[PDB]
């Protein structure tokens, strides 16, 4: 018998579970309260070689479209200015999420004892590396072929100037790798990807296409195809510890803490990037958020984990109350601090203001009037000597940074949440924006010592910080960041220096 | 519908017009090179460097970092997400490393995918060609199944040794190389099982179960010192650099190379077995690929660090010494395998020449890089005593 | 029934071919067919729209009959008529090389095809002939290709000029 | 020394010329007046493995663009109707040229005696298989994702119904493989590709892009990347035979015949597909032709070969004289016979007639007026009972088919060439449209015996022919071909049957 | 400019608007399957079939053709562009053949490219690993350089034997399969040289020149009859099917398989040579791929033709006998090489058993398919006479 014969992935994976053997020190090297069953199985029966093949095939299509048809169509250029800027943040911020996920799944791979569960996490380790490079490619492509390379070309260092980056690291960097492996698994997979990341990636391709961007859909839709393996990983994480008695005592709290951590940042940030970083709208963020968080995640997803003792996050009701105006409240701060970014922002045009009011009754009387006031005052013109941060100072509206989530908040102006808790402990002041974050710090002060921008930049003149952190374009004079998206009247380092803006730690006013 | 309901800004007349109207006359910056601020290792910046270097958000307090401030969230106790405290080695910049092969995800899976599909084709031809007819039955049912198979647990163990490194690596370029080194190891282990699974299909009484090879690994005597050395490199080492260094620049470079290249790749051909060598060709290709990266990190970067050259070489000489013993021990327990070979398969003169090939390659490729003074004669002598 | 691919004419020849159950008779009919219906020297153009297809059907029968009647050596080296293929090939090439002009040459080549096309002569010899005969025919024909005026070329070819028109 | 080393294609190719060895019967199996030099060399130092890799890279980008981005953009649909129809003919007709080119180069590979020259042709053999499959893919893609699949989905059998197909087989099928290997090389490489195919492929991507088609550019631009090798093959053919006495005697004659052969079909057909098969125009055919045939080919390219005895085709002047109105004269015929195609045609619209009249003074007084009358006769309406062919009959304008080129012509109604030569020979009538083709037949009567559509369809009712050859849509009643490109009022087989059009062989009128 | 000067109908607002306006509300035909009229070999029509079948414009007078009428231009003399006259074999339809691997151009160059890049990686790993150190010098300098090298000309000759077929094949599916069978042969000849070139780089003194291997092929004794057979198959056969059939179902199936598998593949390992087997693995993979196509065309389609089955088998039986003798002669001369080996390398029993493996495989995969009555011991005994 000489019939052509071979062997596939499933046939090898069949005996993968037996690859691991017993010996005294065969245990995780990371602190954890849980015990992952040493017989846990994985959903996809893959071996290294088949994994590569299925991913290589996707790369083919993706890079083929990018290098050929899309380039021939000048797809990198024919994108709305506002969206070109938005993608600088979306792609780079997600990049770090993808990157730390490599470390996270590495930690999870070390945590799992069953060979198959380790193999499941391993596949994501590789996927996360692919995603890091994909998000990197989007910025690389828009830098090479876009209308404004600045920011796209150096976000890895220019992002350190702004406050939005700090919070991104909390949810997509540190939140993914610092803590109980299982807690990280919850931030990354059970909450992060299942509730936000996945729905977000697809949504982004929708807003991208609406604004002329066919580059992002080509890359992000490819990333999306890898998500079923990660959902399984997250789901299997729970199944792996469901039996352990410690689970009943700890799972729900790590989850709740994980849910709050992630929503605290994405609730305001995502809505902002979608509604304010685009010209053409796809759907109101309030509607989107409700579907994602309450219907899809909080309901169907969390529901299926019920048999494993998983319960709806106790802070869910709170998240919904704080959500409504969250993104609108944050854009005011983001724009007021525009010189600290690595992207260009625009104020809502007339059609947009109408869209905002139609979808968020009351929007115009608060946010709309403020933007028109700032614009008439010349916030878009470099010879005006006006930056919106000045307006906040003039009207005594201090801006704080939550010590835990790193999210900026202005309780005196906010149409949304306006709670503020300030504490002093061993010679250091702390500001919190909600009761959940306050507890985290109170219970785990050593986990949260992140210095905020006001602390680091205290006493420093704005232009010096920008210059030092390389917030300049090629000519070494024009700022990367801008308060408008037009091609003329770009602000320069000198236009900022003349403002004589000096940072102050707002918390010291309580002394 | 034929046109669909969704309107796209690139093709929709109305939307496209609005977009074109907002566009500037020319790019707002002529610098269209992402990663332009990265120091090129070669003539011009490569796609590999642009897409990888600085992806890791390290602050300046971690040699090379470009960010600032503490991490946002740390471990209960205060342990940082990534810190200098996770490895004895020090450097002026953790982002200096560069994979000689410049592998980011795409090139990496492209190459492994080509190998997978060609592997499949090879197997379909080998079986159709009846080449199994000329393979020594004992060599198959005994040395390939039991001893080669058992070696899959050695590679698998070395694979897992990279778990902590995947989590603790202090830079992107190093994390990627590490992840690829480990993934290649699990690949090899899965390839050893793949062969056994193939033999199971073309050889009526062959059993692919890992039971026999596993028992050999766990309770056997041939790989005893080997398994002990693996369990240690994997679960007793908490320094990600000591793990990678020792695994690749010591253990697998001595034991692993000898077993794959000097035992099976050298003897399989004598029993009419070109099947096993087909897979070892992959394992050796992978070994030589990883080696270039292992060398660039620990020697070109750390070992020759403009500020910690002496320091790092000391730590590595210490590690080399620390693991050279368990490895030599592993080689000795392995020598016992020759006694089970059919009479006349090989002689002491050959094995001695093979050991020196391994030891000499090791010295030239690793030991001499960190000024580690190893004695080829005493090592071979120490190992040869296992016969 | 007057179709392009199926018609009474083709049906009529299929029945005719079905009654050729002897190699000698089948082979003679095929050669006759070729003289009557192929090349610009065919005896008639009555089967112009179907001869190509009918010829193939005829060839099929001759081939099948030849394989049954001939031993292995003859199937390879003899024509369906029992002639030694090599001798026929060589003899024809010799005539071709003796041809005094392109007019004599075209008759030799065309006639060879009508009489020996494959089912008759083994393909190996027939295509070796195409190679040699074709070469000489072209050499003779392509020399000073445009020297003879159309007025005179029409006469050499022997066409009957029916109608001429020009600006 | 164990330095990583390998071997590349050039290193192996260095010894390829030595692969061939001497023996009595080592000679071409094909008749030829020429002798290809035993030591001829090739330009590109390739080997099988490297050839495969460079082509595989191209396929990757091509299919990636087609399957991903282009499909997501609905690129198969958003193309002008006229162009969707034009590509049915362009892609499938070129397909056969690509296909026969496989056999043609297999024939040249047999002809060449030097291993390197054989290898050069070999690479084209493989390229032509690629191009065949590529052209097939264009039709395959438009059938799968376009506005009108009929024709695209079965051209390989529906093209046999019409007269334009016959001429295509002469220049791109039989002309490529039947005759002296060198003659074939002239039709294929020295004339076909160099003068028409290459320029045509590029031009098609421009017209395609202008009409919304990004599918064809993706494939055809990829086809074009392989042409340098093919040009080298053509040039090398001439070099390999230049030092042979036979060359001075026969080369220019085979070249002139080849030139006339190719030009005779493409001069009128290309201009027709370009100008009449499109909405948006790129450039007038008159100027495109002069640049292609007279300047680029019959000047620059042709000159470079003067050193090998190559001269400008003696029929070049006649070609130009007949060229001007050629494509216009032909569209009148293709439209009049629209029921015999596998594509939908349209009358020039008001805006188009202006362009035509502007670029071709006198166009309106001739063709314009004619189309307006057919329009009035209801040529576009199914209930009119009118087909332009009837108009030709009523006005005694017989349409003849050139016995040699297969190109249809109406000498009584043509602004271009109006010559007609009718001969009787051994019981058969033959009609020629020019002095070059007439000479070809008189000298080589046995090479040109192709029966024309009137001869094959004589006495046949039109609807019966269309039905027998499968010229219908999937509903089994609506015709594939149409006299207009609109989506309603499509003609049915019954509409044609009612016309009771019965073919007559025009030449039978002569006594 | 950033936007460019050329306007595209897909993205230019004005032009796209014009295009969208002229579009129908829905496709003018719901049958969006190119090649729908092709009779599928498998469950559903394959992309391979759609893109390939009927590309060749044959008229109905060439079995299976869908066109009508004579060719537009023929050879001087009247020879048709393609015609029944170019082969002795007959069939109900020349388009019935299907490559079991369904290879059209794209999948074909993709797999070869994978093999090329991996080959390069392998060699870089082999050289860096210093595995050449344990290869027997005599085997390397004598048997690889001279005898394996001379075999490149055998494969090169078989490659060239396909030139006429590339021109005469009576259908697209057969032309594509034939082209690929031939292209794989030149690839193998080039891989033999590739190995010699590699050895010249990592082994001081090794000469990559083909002079020695070529002199062995053209004037040596070991390959004399092999070369005579190759020269015949290539240049004395004018029938494209006799060529493909005799090359793949007779000569290469017996002589080729014996040399590649029972001599070099079998003995190289005994001399610490894992390098040559790397390339032979490719050759054998190719051999087995082509076999499937060869079997489908000659046995499934022609040998089992509903109308010409008996006739075609008679002819292939004829060809088998014609070429079996020259093939036995080739194997017979090759037996002379065994005497050149270092004593103790192999013996008469191993050699005989290996001959039987090739003969038995041939009888099963080819001879039996057309009822060719092959006598295995008679064939083997005839070959053994060549043992010095
Ligand atoms: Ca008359
Ligand atoms: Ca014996
Ligand atoms: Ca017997
Ligand atoms: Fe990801
Ligand atoms: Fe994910
Ligand atoms: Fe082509
Ligand atoms: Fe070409």
């Amino acid at each position: 018998n000489r019939a052509p014969t071979s062997v596939n992935a499933q046939e090898v994976h069949r005996w993968l579970q037996s690859f691991n053997w017993d010996f005294k020190n065969n245990r995780t090297k990371y602190a954890t309260k849980y015990k992952m069953a040493n017989e846990t199985k994985e959903q996809f029966k893959l071996i290294a070689k088949e994994y590569a093949r299925m991913e290589a095939v996707k790369d083919e299509r993706q890079f083929g479209s990018l290098q050929d048809a899309l380039t021939r169509l000048n797809a990198g250029v024919r994108v709305h200015p506002k969206w070109n800027e938005t993608m600088k943040v979306v792609s780079n911020f997600l990049e770090v999420g993808e990157y730390n996920a490599i470390a996270a799944t590495g930690m999870l791979w070390d945590s799992a004892q069953a060979a198959e569960q380790k193999n499941g996490y391993l596949a994501q380790v590789l996927d996360e590396i692919r995603h890091t490079h994909q998000c990197a490619y989007v910025n690389y492509y828009f830098a090479k072929n876009g209308q404004d390379p600045a920011g796209h070309n150096d976000a890895r260092r220019t992002r350190t100037i702004g406050p939005l980056w700090k919070g991104m690291k909390r949810v997509f960097s540190d939140g993914f790798i610092s803590g109980d492996a299982v807690e990280c698994s919850l931030n990354l997979q059970l909450v992060g990807e299942a509730c936000f990341t996945n729905p977000l990636i697809v949504a982004v391709t929708e807003w991208a296409a609406a604004n002329g961007d066919e580059i992002t859909p080509t890359v992000f839709l490819s990333i999306e195809t890898d998500e079923l393996r990660h959902m399984a990983n997250g789901y299997q994480t729970v199944v792996s510890i469901a039996n352990d008695p410690a689970s009943a005592k700890y799972l729900n709290t790590d989850l709740n803490n994980a849910f709050w951590t992630q929503q605290k940042y994405f609730t305001p940030v995502l809505g902002m990037l979608f509604e304010y970083g685009s010209k053409f709208k796809v759907e109101p963020w309030v509607k989107t958020w409700d579907r994602w968080v309450y219907e899809d995640w909080g309901g169907i997803w969390i529901g299926r984990l019920g048999k494993y003792g998983v319960e709806s996050p106790r802070s869910l009701k709170d998240a919904k109350q704080d959500a409504y105006w969250a993104h609108h409240d944050l854009y005011l701060l983001a724009y007021a601090l525009w010189p600290t970014g690595f992207f260009r922002l625009a104020l809502p045009d007339q059609e947009e203001m109408e869209w905002f009011e139609a979808n968020y009754p009351g929007w115009y009387d608060h946010y709309g009037k403020i933007y028109e006031e700032w614009r008439a005052r010349g916030c878009e013109d470099p010879s005006s000597g006006f930056i919106p941060l000045m307006w906040f100072i003039e009207n005594n509206h201090p801006i704080y940074i939550d010590r835990v989530s790193q999210v900026p908040f202005c309780p005196s102006l906010a149409k949304g949440a306006s709670t503020l808790r300030v504490h002093e402990y061993n010679g250091e002041m702390h500001t919190f924006s909600d009761q959940w974050g306050e507890r985290m710090w109170l219970a785990e002060p050593e986990r949260y010592e992140c210095q905020n921008i006001f602390e680091q930049y205290e006493g420093r003149e704005l232009s010096e910080v920008i210059a030092e952190l390389h917030g300049l374009r090629s000519d070494g004079k024009t700022l990367i960041a801008q308060p408008h998206v037009r091609g003329d009247k770009l602000w320069t380092l000198d236009d900022i220096k003349r403002l004589n803006c000096v940072f102050k730690n707002p918390v010291k006013a309580f002394n | 519908s034929m046109l669909g309901e969704r309107r796209r800004g690139l093709t929709d007349p109305e939307m496209a017009a609005v977009i074109l109207k907002a566009l500037p006359e020319a790019p707002l910056d002529g610098n269209n090179k992402m990663g332009y601020f990265v120091t090129p290792r070669w003539k011009r910046l490569t796609e590999y460097e642009a897409l990888t270097v600085y992806a890791q958000p390290n602050a300046d307090w971690i040699a090379g970092g470009l960010d600032w401030g503490d991490w946002t969230q740390k471990f209960h106790g205060g342990r940082p997400s990534w810190g200098n405290e996770t490895t004895e080695l020090r450097t002026v910049d953790w982002f200096k490393h560069r994979d000689p092969l410049r592998r980011w995800h795409a090139p990496y899976v492209k190459d492994k995918a080509e190998e997978w599909r060609y592997t499949d084709r090879f197997l379909q031809g080998y079986s159709a060609d009846g080449q199994i007819r000329a393979m020594n039955p004992t060599w198959r049912d005994e040395f390939i199944n039991r001893y080669w198979g058992a070696f899959l647990f050695n590679e698998y163990g070395l694979f897992n040794a990279h778990s902590q490194g995947a989590r603790e690596a202090l830079s992107d370029v190093t994390r990627v190389s590490l992840a690829f080194w480990g993934f290649d190891k699990i690949d090899i282990a899965q390839m050893i099982q793949l062969e056994r699974g193939f033999l199971a299909k073309i050889v009526p009484g062959f059993d692919e179960s890992t039971a026999v090879p596993k028992a050999e690994w766990t309770n056997g005597e041939v790989y005893k010192s080997a398994r002990l050395a693996v369990e240690g490199l994997w679960q007793e080492v908490f320094d990600w650099n000591e793990s990678a260094f020792s695994v690749h620049a010591v253990y697998d470079a001595l034991f692993g190379q000898f077993v794959r290249r000097e035992f099976f790749q050298r003897l399989a051909p004598r029993f009419g077995d070109n099947l096993t060598p087909f897979f070892i060709n992959q394992a050796q290709t992978y070994f030589q690929i990883a080696k270039q990266g292992v060398q660039d990190l620990y020697y070109n970067c750390l070992g020759d660090d403009p500020e910690f050259s002496d320091y790092n070489r000391t730590v590595m000489r210490n590690w080399t010494g620390k693991w050279l013993e368990p490895t030599i021990a592993a080689l000795r327990d392995f020598m016992g395998l020759f006694a089970k070979l059919p009479a006349g398969t090989t002689d002491k003169e050959e094995i001695t020449a093979s050991l020196y090939r391994v030891v000499d390659d090791w010295i030239e490729d690793y030991a001499s890089r960190i000024d580690f003074k190893a004695d080829r004669d005493q090592i071979v002598k120490a190992v040869l005593a296992g016969l | 029934k007057l179709g392009i691919h199926s018609n009474d004419t083709r049906d009529a020849w299929v029945n005719k071919i079905a009654q050729l159950n002897t190699l000698e008779k089948a082979a003679e009919m095929l050669k006759q067919f070729r003289m009557d219906h192929t090349t610009p020297f065919r005896n008639s153009y009555e089967l112009d729209n179907d001869y190509l297809w009918i010829e193939a059907k005829l060839e099929e029968k001759v081939a099948v009959l030849k394989a049954r009647a001939f031993n292995e050596v003859d199937f390879r080296h003899k024509t369906a008529f029992g002639e030694d293929a090599k001798s026929v090939l060589d003899g024809t090439v010799a005539k071709m090389n003796a041809a005094k002009d392109k007019w004599e040459a075209e008759k030799i080549h065309i006639g060879f095809r009508q009489a020996y096309k494959p089912p008759i002569m083994p393909v190996n010899y027939f295509l070796d002939g195409e190679r040699q005969l074709g070469t000489r025919l072209m050499e003779l024909r392509n020399l000073n290709y445009y020297d003879t005026p159309l007025e005179e070329l029409r006469k050499q070819r022997g066409v009957r000029v029916v109608h001429l028109q020009s600006p």
